[PDB]
């Protein structure tokens, strides 16, 4: 009946030195029923990315929403979108529909191209914005992962480590999670480029 | 959520925590709970967060609007007419509890409002779930006439009333002073107490640690 | 809450006492009740205080209007636009109004607009919580056409009584003097009242 | 309605040893926003080198573990002093529990000690009694937050080894008293800064050879 | 299986390093009539505790009855009853957190929230709390009701932790407590200006005070706020 | 949770996970959920662990108590009966348990009954209980002959858990096995769902869908 | 509820759907088609609430016809899901939802390549080699998942079919009188008429 | 139902309206709800009144009975036995009951048994749903040591008033006298309490 | 529900009762036998609620054997179901009340006649020529008006269940897994091992 808890899924994201990382696993289900194992949650206009979690339906049409937001964004600015700028934008966009909300929880991360400080944020499904500089967390395993970020977590990592860092929070926090796994995606970002992993881990 | 209005001899000041919650869980160990409606005329909230911004916003957006076209600084009252005309309208629903502080010409400040839009009047006021620890330190230590420094004081001491007494409050103090012949002095972090001590090991992995099945470059530009 | 407004001689007074409540926590102890809705006509809130002030803040306001207009409106007129409000929006409004004006012709008049949207006029009114227990004290000392001081010391004991017994009561108690001569602001501290 | 139930937060975690064990606890007791006593130990010895806790709601708890210490003097008084063992002691709770299986003792408590090789014990019980002997569990509001670092840290789950494209897991080396009480600790700082329950103290009991021993430390206050 | 009907609120205490207080208003209230004035909620159990009782009060003067019955029995066949073998603050608490615990466990609760301030034969301060439920706590301060959101702050900033107990005097701790018992008057409004405070201490005894008032209030400035906002007169 | 038993030419398989979670919250991952009545027979869990664990326990002294005033071994239909009769005592009152008392005796053979908390006692050849049943059942149905062979059935139990362990969200963690025959049962190990699903999927060319 | 299944071979995509419905306590009929063609080379199997599942589904129907001629083309599998699944998470916000969930198969011309969808009266979407509504996906996934292949004939895959209709004909409750085959490969749509025995 | 009991100089006097109300009928608008417990031990009766009748009888037995072993019972007694049967019996029970005596060495008494069953003595107690008006002239106009008369009037006062305001009090007032001289009934009809 | 159905031809009377045990979401057996033999020439089936079902029933045979041991003597069918219409009278208003339904058919050794008893749990007991329990009767009594004869003999009977399972197999939503019959006769109880073909 939560529809915050029916399809299952969690995302984390981390900021390191110069580079951000966000992640995400890939299980869609139906309550206990798994149904699928390639449903990422993780997406991107340019160089932001936006994770998203809650009920599928909603997490697939935000996605399909920011698009088509962040491409006339582009057409009309002749620009990409900044993190900060999408922050205000998903915020807003959720506020709209304060009285028969979209059931997700986002997650922003990106690298400004001009200042290239990193960033993350993260959102209820109403748009309250969550503004910190260690880590993010949205899904049904939110409690796990801020149990193990909060342990794991050390600020200014460098790329490889951070990845390290948030496979694990991630990773661990999965498997206490019954509606969460079956597979994970973890990208790292860096003003310049981003590298995106798949991590084996039980598929149950 | 603790959140403490004081007016002093020549100004207002209003504080807050900064611990926001999700449940039990804390989710931001540092938000912001003071808004600026108007460069001097404040607020802080507390309820639903997301309601508290978002009417906060929106009659700051209104507010500078007015201000334009009459070609006048802000008035409070004048927010406090729109936030409770707009809160009152939504019958409740929009959660938003608000300590609305600030100076403007005909003098400083303090109101509260409810969510249900009513609006009171006070020389000291709080709200928040650390409301009755930081009311128990006001109703205890304020007198008329305090100094600008009194009153920092004394709202920040309340403020720490609801850190250490009040679970739905903690980490740190916020402030923000409103003198009335000077600038809004915006003291985020006033105070500092709750920093977690030093952890007791690294965690940090060592590389190759963690299971890799596929890599793959992915493409930002167009 | 503990409001009343009485007519005497000279004019009206309203009394209230201090003292919003969420429960049993004392939210504001120095609210004030008493509200100018016209230089001369004053309303005793009691109710939801959200309700109540909006109820106010537009009777002022089509009042404000009706003024520029056509001069100085009654008491009587006041009392309809309340009323109005409360009647035609009965379903979402728990407020008990009483609303007192001075006027030169008709001297003091009071008027009480209880929940289902009513009006009476009466010589004095009495509402809010505390009003249960003094229904016998009052219509036992109560006299028409009473000087101001009799006036004034017969509401400070009402609502002292009020106060006593309900506990959604107290603080200071404020009155309104409404009178040719104008209008006076009145307090009196809870070591006053508290013995009497 | 009459609800017979409560919650007194808290959070305890027992982690055995090869050749020892320990049951620590946070300090705090609550009820709903408020702090009830920022000191109120909830791990016991109850004899026997044995040592318990039952966290959840407190009324329940402290009844059990009453109820439990006395079974340990009958036992000794019906069977010539007899030690209890640790299983022994077990299966004696399962009954203790499930006795009241409608109208259960709201709690999820542990106990850990010796077994009769000496090596470290750890069992932990559903609040009607299931129960099973442990590595390391976690019980009450942060449990979540807790386990999956100890999955991590002690149990080295998803770590794999350098180099081997994971498919070698690293070795479980075992660890000693000194490193799971740092382990503990961290549990503990970690989890008072996420959950609003846990934090003001933490009290450990380490069980040995030896007997037992109590080590405390200060957590964050608000 | 009941709802409480008359009914008492906070009762506030702490310890100092040479005893305890505990105070209590005399309000029995009936809802929101404040109906009864006259009302003593301090137990006094001997000359070294002191039960203070807040909820329901039909329930609070049975417990009175049952103490008054444990004083009495303990006299039987005890030649040491004022001496080595008189009732010690602890054994007065487990004996009400057990009826307590009982009372819930059966469905028909002794509606209260009660504080047990003595000192112990040895000197030892005792502050311990236990409600309808069977709930126990002992903390350096404990208060009931509004007390415990707003008496205790104010209390622990006089005594955070255990350590400032010996720091402690009885005319600082007084203070407090009659502070704070002025706090609730201004916020709670179940309260009644008239309490009682007892203090324990492991000299003077037991000295209780009947009778005070809550005096020094702050109230004058209620003459310069009318309006809710924007009436200037 | 998913537990299967199936009777065959060498006795019985019992296999089981040994996930527990408490809502969406994986609880552990190390649970037992074939209580060991005794020597012979063999208990699963499901419902209600304490329910399982305590009344199949208790079992385990029913039937002591029975060896020792017939000095003869308890027959799995007498013993289950027991458990049966006993649950349906407490119908009504809330308990939650649903499991298969196997036993293999020289007077019935291998033997399976389901036993469950509304009073139901069948005497069956293969069963599946648990919120992973459907899974197991899948598998079993169809590569289930009486003529398997003792390494082939263990694999078969272990084989249908694996398939709920992937699909249901609520089973896992590992799988036990036991074979029971007329001298007693004989447990085949504890093997993690993890390790065990890669290694499968290598070997046997299923799972394709997955990556890896 | 009602079977609905699908599995995509190398070639093709195998679709199979329950031929009962039932009306309370009668068997109303014995040979329902639970599925309409949307264009030549896409085929939707449909199972949910009584008039909501008929009606739902000609809508679609018209809507994929009406562009197949303003266009002059075929929309791509692909194209007719997305459209499909936004008109599904259009309604779950409505006055009252279309309680509809539904297979889409087609052969994408363009691609060469056969496809399946699922999509749940919420408007989740998903691709994948097998998949199913309601029930169906708990007897049979287990079965599915252990013999699938990607380059299955289309031979391969209707026995697979059939074991998994076995496998519900056996362990499942209600009886939904047999199903109805189609097959949607690059020559079109054709109905196995040989599945009661093959 | 309005009833007190007023402690006086000479003793106590006990004064009740007599109307007994089924929802807005007045079943019986001549009730007695002043009841003998014992010669001068009265009480008086508010809330079901079956639940009173009951309780009365039983006092009155358990006094009928410990006046044979032990002799005349105290009032403090007879409240206890209310007490007793009240609160071990709450759950089933809707009773507010005033007792009220006379003795030699204590001179006048009265008891008021609320609905928790928890007792309290006072100089004279109001209960009733009538009594929620009066709080205020009772708390204004009640004297210590009055005489019978000026009691007797204080009575006759606060009851015509509750018996205005209340719509579920009425008809005449009765009350009991209890002094040292004896036992004294006195009935005030309508015709003169509703107009002082 | 299940399906308990029974007929008394002339010489003997026919029970059948479905073969399934379904607990919640899946078809745990699929060869149950719902009857137990209260003495040699009466026979019980039941139908009703998981635990409640067997435990009557046994309940009921263990009694019945102990008085026939008791006496030396076999009770009338009529005899043996006045007994059972009592015992479930009493539990209609007990604590917990069995939901059981029983069809008793036995051949009184002592008239030469065939008998069948519908008795439902409320102690609600009839004696009819043909009858079932739940909505078995809605089926198939429109056939069993229509067809029966008191002259019928054990081979009309049987075919005249048939044409009921039939239809019952026709129109009824759940899969009851087939039906086993049993005849009560002069001779005995024997169960016809033939009638998934006949
Ligand atoms: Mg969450
Ligand atoms: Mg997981
Ligand atoms: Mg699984
Ligand atoms: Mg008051
Ligand atoms: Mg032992
Ligand atoms: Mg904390
Ligand atoms: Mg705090
Ligand atoms: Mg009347």
């Amino acid at each position: 009946s939560d529809p915050s808890s029916i399809n299952g899924g969690i995302v984390v994201a981390m900021t390191g030195k110069d580079c951000v990382a966000i992640a995400c696993d890939l299980r869609l289900g139906s309550q206990s029923l798994g149904v699928s194992n390639k449903f990422e949650k993780i997406f991107h206009y340019g160089h932001v990315f936006l994770g998203i979690t809650g009920l599928a339906t909603d997490v697939t049409t935000l996605n399909e929403m920011f698009r088509y937001k962040t491409n006339l964004y582009k057409l009309k600015e002749e620009r990409a979108i900044e993190p900060e700028t999408f922050t205000q934008l998903v915020s807003s966009s959720l506020y709209e529909r304060r009285f028969g909300p979209y059931f997700v929880g986002p997650v922003v991360a990106g690298i400004n191209s001009k200042s290239g400080k990193p960033f993350i944020a993260g959102f209820d499904l109403i748009g309250c914005i969550d503004e910190a500089k260690d880590f993010i967390v949205s899904g049904t395993a939110s409690d796990q992962l801020f149990g193990m970020c909060e342990s794991l977590y050390e600020p200014n990592l460098e790329p490889e480590d951070l990845f390290e860092t948030i496979s694990q929070a991630l990773l661990n926090a999965a498997d206490r999670d019954a509606l969460s796994g079956w597979g994970a995606v973890v990208y790292i970002i860096k003003k310049d480029e981003v590298v995106k992993r798949y991590l084996k881990m039980r598929q149950d | 959520t603790t959140i403490v209005g004081v007016k002093f001899n020549n100004g207002v000041v209003i504080a807050a925590d900064t611990r926001s919650t999700q449940g039990p869980i804390v989710a931001d160990k540092n938000c912001a709970k003071l808004h600026r409606i108007s460069p001097k005329i404040w607020c802080a909230g507390a309820g639903t967060a997301a309601d508290t911004e978002a009417v906060t916003q929106l009659i700051g957006s209104n507010i500078e609007l007015h201000s334009l076209y009459t070609s006048r600084e802000p008035r409070v009252v004048s927010a406090l007419q729109m936030l409770k005309q707009h809160l009152f309208k939504y019958q409740g629903h929009i959660g938003a509890y608000l300590i609305v502080a600030g100076v403007d010409p005909t003098g400083s400040h303090l109101f509260s409002i409810h969510a249900h839009g009513s609006t009171d009047v006070g020389y000291y006021l709080s709200l928040g779930s650390g409301s009755l620890a930081a009311m128990a330190v006001l109703e205890s230590h304020w007198k008329q006439d305090l100094t600008k420094e009194e009153a920092i004081k004394l709202a920040s001491d309340a403020i720490q009333a609801g850190i250490w007494n009040d679970l739905g409050s903690g980490s740190n103090v916020d402030v923000c002073v409103m003198e009335i012949g000077k600038d809004a002095e915006y003291l985020r972090n006033y105070l500092t107490p709750n920093v977690r001590e030093e952890k007791q090991k690294s965690y940090k992995f060592p590389r190759g640690t963690t299971a890799v099945l596929k890599e793959s470059i992915v493409n930002i530009c167009d | 809450t503990s409001i009343m407004a009485v007519t005497f001689k000279d004019g009206v007074i309203l009394g209230a006492d201090s003292r919003t409540t969420t429960g049993a926590y004392i939210a504001n102890r120095v609210t004030d009740k008493l509200t100018r809705v016209h230089d001369k006509i004053w309303c005793c809130r009691s109710g939801s205080a959200a309700d109540t002030q909006a109820i106010a803040d537009i009777v002022q306001y089509h009042l404000e209007l009706y003024t520029s207009q056509y001069g100085t409106p009654s008491t009587e007129t006041a009392a309809s636009v309340f009323k109005e409000l409360c009647y035609e929006n009965k379903d979402n409004l728990t407020a008990g109004i009483i609303v007192a004006g001075y006027d030169d012709k008709n001297k003091g008049e009071v008027y009480t607009i209880p929940l289902g949207g009513s009006v009476h006029k009466l010589p004095y009114a009495i509402a809010g919580s505390g009003s249960t227990f003094i229904y016998g004290y009052c219509d036992k000392n109560f006299r028409e056409n009473m000087s101001k001081e009799e006036t004034v010391d017969f509401i400070k004991h009402s609502l002292s009584q009020a106060i006593k017994w309900d506990g959604s009561s107290g603080g200071v108690i404020r009155m309104v003097v409404l009178t040719a001569a104008g209008v006076e602001r009145l307090i009196f501290y809870p070591d006053e009242y508290e013995q009497l | 309605q009459f609800n017979p139930y409560g919650d007194n937060g808290g959070t305890i975690l027992g982690i055995a040893g090869e050749d020892f064990a320990v049951l620590a606890g946070d300090t705090r007791n609550i009820t709903d926003y408020s702090i009830n006593s920022r000191y109120e130990p909830k791990v016991f010895d109850c004899g026997d080198n044995i040592v318990m806790s039952a966290n959840g709601f407190a009324a329940d708890g402290d009844a059990l573990v009453k109820r439990f210490k006395n079974s340990v003097k009958w036992y000794h008084f019906d069977h010539n002093d007899k030690k209890l063992s640790i299983n022994s002691a077990a299966r004696n709770i399962q009954h203790l529990l499930y006795g009241k299986r409608f109208f259960p003792y709201y709690v999820h408590t542990i106990i850990a000690g010796l077994d009769e090789d000496g090596k470290g014990a750890v069992y932990s019980f559903d609040p009607v009694g299931s129960y099973e002997r442990e590595q390391c569990r976690a019980g009450g509001a942060a449990a979540s937050l807790i386990m999956p670092f100890l999955d991590n840290q002690v149990n080295f789950k998803n770590q794999y080894e350098p180099g081997t494209n994971g498919k070698v897991k690293k070795p479980l080396k075992y660890l000693s008293v000194e490193e799971v009480i740092k382990l503990v600790r961290d549990s503990f700082t970690s989890a008072t800064e996420r959950h609003i329950q846990v934090g003001d103290g933490l009290e450990i009991l380490i069980v040995t050879k030896d007997g037992v021993r109590k080590e405390f430390y200060e957590l964050k206050r608000d | 299986t009941q709802q409480p009907i008359v009914t008492g609120t906070s009762v506030i205490s702490m310890k100092y390093d040479n005893g305890v207080i505990i105070a209590a208003d005399n309000l029995g209230s009936y809802g929101s009539l404040l109906r009864f004035n006259g009302v003593e909620r301090l137990i006094p159990v001997g000359d070294n505790t002191v039960v203070g009782i807040s909820g329901d009060i039909s329930d609070m003067q049975h417990i009175e009855r049952l103490l008054k019955d444990l004083v009495t029995e303990n006299a039987y066949d005890n030649p040491l009853a004022d001496a080595e073998e008189a009732l010690e603050p602890s054994y007065i608490f487990e004996y009400l957190a057990t009826v307590m615990y009982q009372r819930r466990s059966k469905m028909n609760p002794l509606w209260n929230a009660i504080i047990v301030a003595g000192v112990q034969s040895n000197g030892d301060q005792f502050l311990r709390y236990v409600n309808l439920l069977g709930v126990t706590y002992s903390s350096p301060t404990l208060a009931t009701g509004f007390g415990a959101h707003m008496a205790n702050p104010l209390l622990r900033k006089v005594v955070d932790r255990e350590s400032d107990i010996p720091k402690t005097t009885v005319q600082v701790a007084e203070e407090a407590i009659v502070n704070a018992m002025r706090v609730l008057y201004y916020r709670d409004a179940r309260s009644s200006r008239n309490f009682s405070l007892a203090i324990i201490d492991k000299n003077t005894g037991l000295t209780f005070k009947k009778n005070l008032q809550v005096e020094n209030m702050k109230w004058d400035f209620a003459k310069d706020i009318k309006g809710y906002g924007t009436q200037k007169i | 949770t998913t537990t299967l038993a199936f009777r065959f030419q060498g006795g019985i398989i019992v296999a089981v996970d040994s996930r527990a979670t408490a809502g969406n919250w994986v609880a552990s991952q190390t649970v037992k959920k074939v209580i060991e009545i005794n020597p012979f027979l063999l208990g699963t869990m499901a419902g209600g662990a304490a329910d399982c664990q305590f009344w199949e326990t208790w079992l385990g002294s029913q039937c002591r108590l029975h060896e020792l005033r017939e000095k003869e071994r308890i027959s799995v239909a007498a013993a289950s009966k027991i458990l049966s009769n006993l649950v349906y005592q407490y119908k009504g009152a809330g308990l939650s348990m649903g499991t298969m008392i196997c036993g293999y005796t020289r007077k019935e053979g291998p033997t399976i009954y389901y036993v469950d908390s509304d009073g139901t006692r069948l005497k069956g050849d293969i069963f599946c209980v648990g919120s992973g049943q459907t899974f197991a059942y899948g598998v079993l149905d169809s590569n289930y002959k009486w003529d398997l062979s003792v390494e082939d059935a263990l694999y078969l139990g272990k084989r249908s858990i694996l398939a709920a362990a992937h699909r249901d969200a609520y089973s896992g963690g590992s799988v036990n096995l036991y074979h029971v025959t007329e001298d007693g049962w004989i447990y085949h190990g504890n093997h993690d769902v993890g390790e065990l699903f890669w290694k499968v999927k290598e070997e046997e060319g299923s799972f394709n869908n997955v990556i890896g | 509820m009602d079977i609905i299944l699908g599995i995509r071979v190398q070639d093709s995509v195998i679709l199979a759907s329950s031929k009962a419905v039932t009306r309370g306590i009668s068997v109303l009929k014995d040979s329902d088609d639970k599925t309409r063609q949307l264009s030549p080379h896409t085929l939707m199997s449909f199972a949910g609430e009584a008039g909501d599942t008929v009606q739902f589904a000609e809508y679609i129907q018209a809507n994929i016809q009406l562009y197949s001629i303003r266009e002059d083309y075929e929309l791509s599998p692909q194209a007719v899901s997305s459209f499909v699944r936004q008109e599904l998470a259009k309604s779950i916000r409505s006055r009252r939802p279309y309680q509809v969930n539904v297979l889409i198969g087609g052969y994408d011309k363009k691609k060469n390549k056969p496809e399946l969808y699922q999509i749940d009266y919420l408007g989740t979407k998903v691709e994948l080699p097998y998949g199913a509504h309601g029930y169906s996906g708990f007897y049979t996934f287990s079965l599915l998942d252990h013999h699938y292949r990607p380059d299955m004939t289309t031979e391969e895959g209707l026995d697979l079919l059939k074991l998994c209709v076995q496998e519900l004909e056996k362990r499942m409750p209600m009886d939904f009188k047999g199903v109805i085959v189609k097959i949607v490969d690059k020559d079109g749509i054709r109905q196995v008429d040989d599945f009661q025995a093959q």
